[PDB]
C-alpha cells in the first residue's frame, strides 16, 4: 500500500509514504544569464560576428530545418530512385 | 504505571474533570494515549468505544477532534482493518445538510471536521492505495469543489494522473489549482506545471504554451517573474522567432527589481549582442543611460562610448563622454577621465587629447 | 429591500450585487430568476460582459456546461473581440476546466487568428 498526501502522526505509517519527487533550484540555470548580466563592453575584441549582424533567417532557417529534415529523406528517396533507374540502365 | 486499574481510572478521571477550552495541554492527547492504553492491553473493541465517546466530545478545537479521527483510521490500519478505516473516515467527512464553514464556533466541532485538511489528506492515500483510479479521483475532485486543496496535494494528483496516463486531466488539475490560488503560491505550481507540459506535449504542439506563458505572466511578483521572462525567451529561442524573445526580455528591464533591471539591461544587450548588437544596443544604452541612477548610468556610458570607438564612432563615442561628463566629477572619477584619455591617446591625437582637458577643466569649475 | 432597491436605481451592479447574495445562500432557483430578468432588460438597450461573466460562473456552479457555451457564444457574437479578451480569458479557462482540448484550442485559435489578423491589417 502507498501513501502520498497526509503526514502521518505513528512513524510506523510514515514509513509507509512514498518519497515525493524534490523541485529544481531554476535559478541556479538562471544564473549563467545572471553572469552574462555583468555590465561590460560586449564587443570585448572587435569579433566580426557581434560586429556583423547574422541573418535573422537561421532562426527561420532552424523552423524550415525540421521541415527539411522531412524533405531531406523525400529527396533521398527520389534521389536514389533516379539513381537506380539510371544504374539499371548502365548495368549494361 | 505496572498498576492498570489505577491508569484506567485516572483516565477516566482526566476525561471528566478536564474542561477542554480551559485545558493546559490539548485534550484530544489525554483520548490518545486512553486509547493507547487498551491498544496495549489488546482490548481493541474498548479503545474503540472510547474513540466512539471521544468523536462525541465537543473539544476547544477542530483539530482536536480531527486528530482523534486520525487515530481512528491510524489504528485500523495497524490491524489492517481497512474497510472499517474508510468506513469511519466516510463517516467523518460527510456533509452537513448546511454548507457549513470550516470557522464557525456555532456550529458542532462534529460538523466542521467535514472539510479538515488531515481527513481528508488521509482518507485520499486510503483510496489511493487500497481502490480504484475514479473512485480515489472523486476525492480530489470533492477537496477541490471543497477548496480544501494545497498545490502539494494537486502535484500529487498530477503525478497520480500521470501514472494513470491522463495527462490531459492532469493538465486540467494545474489550471484549477492555480485558478484557485493567488500570489506568491502560483509561481511553483507554474513551475511544476511547465515542466511536466514542454517535456511530452511541448514537443507536439507549442502554441498552447506560449498563451500558457502568458497568462503565467499576469500580475506576476518581479523575482518570479524575471525566471519567467528568460524561460519563455529561452523556448522562444528554442522554437519560435528570436524578434519576439527579445520583446520578452525587453519586459524584463521593464518589470524586474530596479537593481536586477540593470542586470536585465545587460542580459538584454548580451543576448543581442551577436545578431542585433551593434544595432540594438545602441538604442538599448541611450535608454538606459536615460532611465538608469547615476552611478550605473556612468557605466552604461563609457561601455557605449567604447563600444563606438570600436566601431570607429569617434565622433559619436566623443558625445557620449560629454554628456557623461555632467555627472563625472573630475576629482573623484580620475578613472574615468584616465580612460577617456586612453581613447585620447589611442585612437585620437595630442590635440584630443587637450579637448577632453578642455572639457574636464571646465566641468572641474562648475 | 434589494428588489425595491433595483427598480430605483436600475444599474447593472445592483443586479450582480442581489443574484450573488441569493447564490451565497444556494436559493438558485431565486437567483436564475434575477439573471434572467437582468438579460431581459438590459439586453435589448445595452450589452456588458461583466454580468455574463457572473452569469457563467452561476451555471458553472450549476454545472450546466452547455448553457455556459451559449452564454458566451451569445456574447462573443455581439461584443467586439477587442473588449471581449476578459471574456474570452474567462471562456478560455471555462474550457481549460470542462472542455476537450480540440474544443479549447479553436477557440484560442480563432483568437489568435484575430490577433494575427490585426498584425497583418
Amino acid at each position: 500500500l502507498r501513501l502520498r498526501n497526509y503526514v502521518p502522526e505513528d512513524e510506523d505509517l510514515k514509513k509507509r509514504r512514498v518519497p515525493q519527487a524534490k523541485p529544481v533550484a531554476v535559478e541556479e540555470k538562471v544564473k549563467e544569464q545572471l553572469e552574462a548580466a555583468k555590465p561590460e563592453p560586449v564587443i570585448e575584441e572587435v569579433d566580426l560576428a557581434n560586429l556583423a549582424p547574422r541573418k535573422p533567417d537561421w532562426d527561420l532557417k532552424r523552423d524550415v530545418a525540421k521541415k527539411l529534415e522531412k524533405l531531406k529523406k523525400r529527396t533521398q528517396r527520389a534521389i536514389a530512385e533516379l539513381i537506380r533507374e539510371r544504374l539499371k540502365g548502365q548495368e549494361d | 504505571q505496572g498498576r492498570p486499574r489505577e491508569i484506567i481510572n485516572t483516565y477516566t478521571e482526566a476525561v471528566q474533570t478536564v474542561d477542554p477550552f480551559k485545558a493546559t495541554g490539548k485534550p484530544h492527547t489525554l483520548w490518545v494515549a486512553f486509547a493507547k492504553f487498551y491498544e496495549d492491553n489488546g482490548q481493541l473493541d474498548d479503545a474503540r468505544v472510547i474513540l466512539e465517546k471521544a468523536t462525541k466530545v465537543n473539544f476547544k478545537q477542530v483539530d482536536d477532534l480531527a486528530s482523534v479521527w486520525c487515530q481512528c483510521g491510524e489504528l485500523e490500519l495497524r490491524h489492517e482493518n481497512y474497510d472499517e478505516a474508510l468506513r469511519l473516515l466516510r463517516k467523518a467527512t460527510a456533509l452537513p445538510a448546511r454548507r457549513a464553514e470550516y470557522f464557525d464556533g456555532s456550529e458542532p466541532v462534529q460538523n466542521r471536521v467535514y472539510k479538515s485538511l488531515k481527513v481528508w489528506s488521509m482518507l485520499a492515500d486510503l483510496e489511493e492505495s487500497l481502490g480504484t483510479f475514479q473512485s480515489t479521483k472523486a476525492v480530489y475532485d470533492r477537496i477541490l469543489d471543497l477548496r480544501i486543496a494545497t498545490p502539494q496535494i494537486v502535484i500529487n494528483y498530477a503525478m497520480f494522473l500521470e501514472e494513470h496516463k491522463y495527462f490531459e486531466e492532469s493538465f486540467k488539475a494545474y489550471e484549477r489549482g492555480i485558478s484557485l490560488f493567488k500570489w506568491p503560491n502560483v509561481s511553483d505550481i507554474w513551475s511544476t506545471y511547465l515542466t511536466k507540459f514542454i517535456a511530452r506535449y511541448g514537443g507536439r504542439k507549442l502554441e498552447r504554451a506560449r498563451d500558457l506563458f502568458e497568462q503565467a505572466l499576469d500580475g506576476c511578483p518581479p523575482k518570479y517573474a524575471k525566471t519567467l521572462y528568460l524561460l519563455y525567451a529561452q523556448l522562444e529561442e528554442e522554437w519560435g522567432l528570436a524578434r519576439h524573445a527579445m520583446a520578452v526580455y525587453e519586459r524584463a528591464t521593464r518589470a524586474v527589481e530596479p537593481a536586477q533591471q540593470y542586470d536585465m539591461f545587460n542580459i538584454y544587450i548580451k543576448r543581442a549582442a551577436e545578431i542585433y548588437g551593434v544595432t540594438h544596443t545602441r538604442g538599448i544604452y541611450q535608454k538606459a543611460i536615460e532611465v538608469l541612477s547615476d552611478e550605473h548610468a556612468r557605466e552604461m556610458c563609457l561601455r557605449f562610448a567604447d563600444m563606438e570607438c570600436k566601431l570607429g564612432e569617434i565622433d559619436r563615442a566623443r558625445a557620449i563622454y560629454s554628456f557623461c561628463s555632467q555627472i563625472c566629477d573630475p576629482r573623484t572619477t580620475g578613472a574615468f577621465w584616465q580612460t577617456w584619455k586612453d581613447f585620447e591617446v589611442r585612437h585620437g591625437n595630442e590635440d584630443t587629447i587637450k579637448e577632453m582637458l578642455r572639457i574636464r577643466r571646465s566641468v572641474q569649475a562648475t | 429591500i434589494y428588489e425595491r432597491f433595483v427598480l430605483v436605481h436600475p444599474d447593472v451592479k445592483n443586479w450582480i450585487k442581489y443574484a450573488r447574495f441569493e447564490e451565497k445562500h444556494a436559493y438558485f432557483a431565486h437567483a436564475r430568476k434575477v439573471y434572467e430578468r437582468a438579460v431581459e432588460f438590459f439586453g435589448d438597450e445595452h450589452m456588458d460582459e461583466h454580468l455574463y461573466v457572473a452569469f457563467a460562473k452561476f451555471e458553472e456552479n450549476q454545472k450546466e456546461f452547455e448553457r455556459v457555451r451559449v452564454i458566451y457564444k451569445y456574447a462573443l457574437d455581439r461584443i467586439s473581440k477587442q473588449d471581449a479578451q476578459e471574456l474570452f480569458k474567462n471562456y478560455t479557462i471555462f474550457e481549460k476546466k470542462f472542455g476537450d482540448r480540440r474544443g479549447i484550442e479553436d477557440i484560442i485559435v480563432s483568437k489568435r487568428r484575430f490577433q494575427y489578423e490585426e498584425e497583418v491589417k
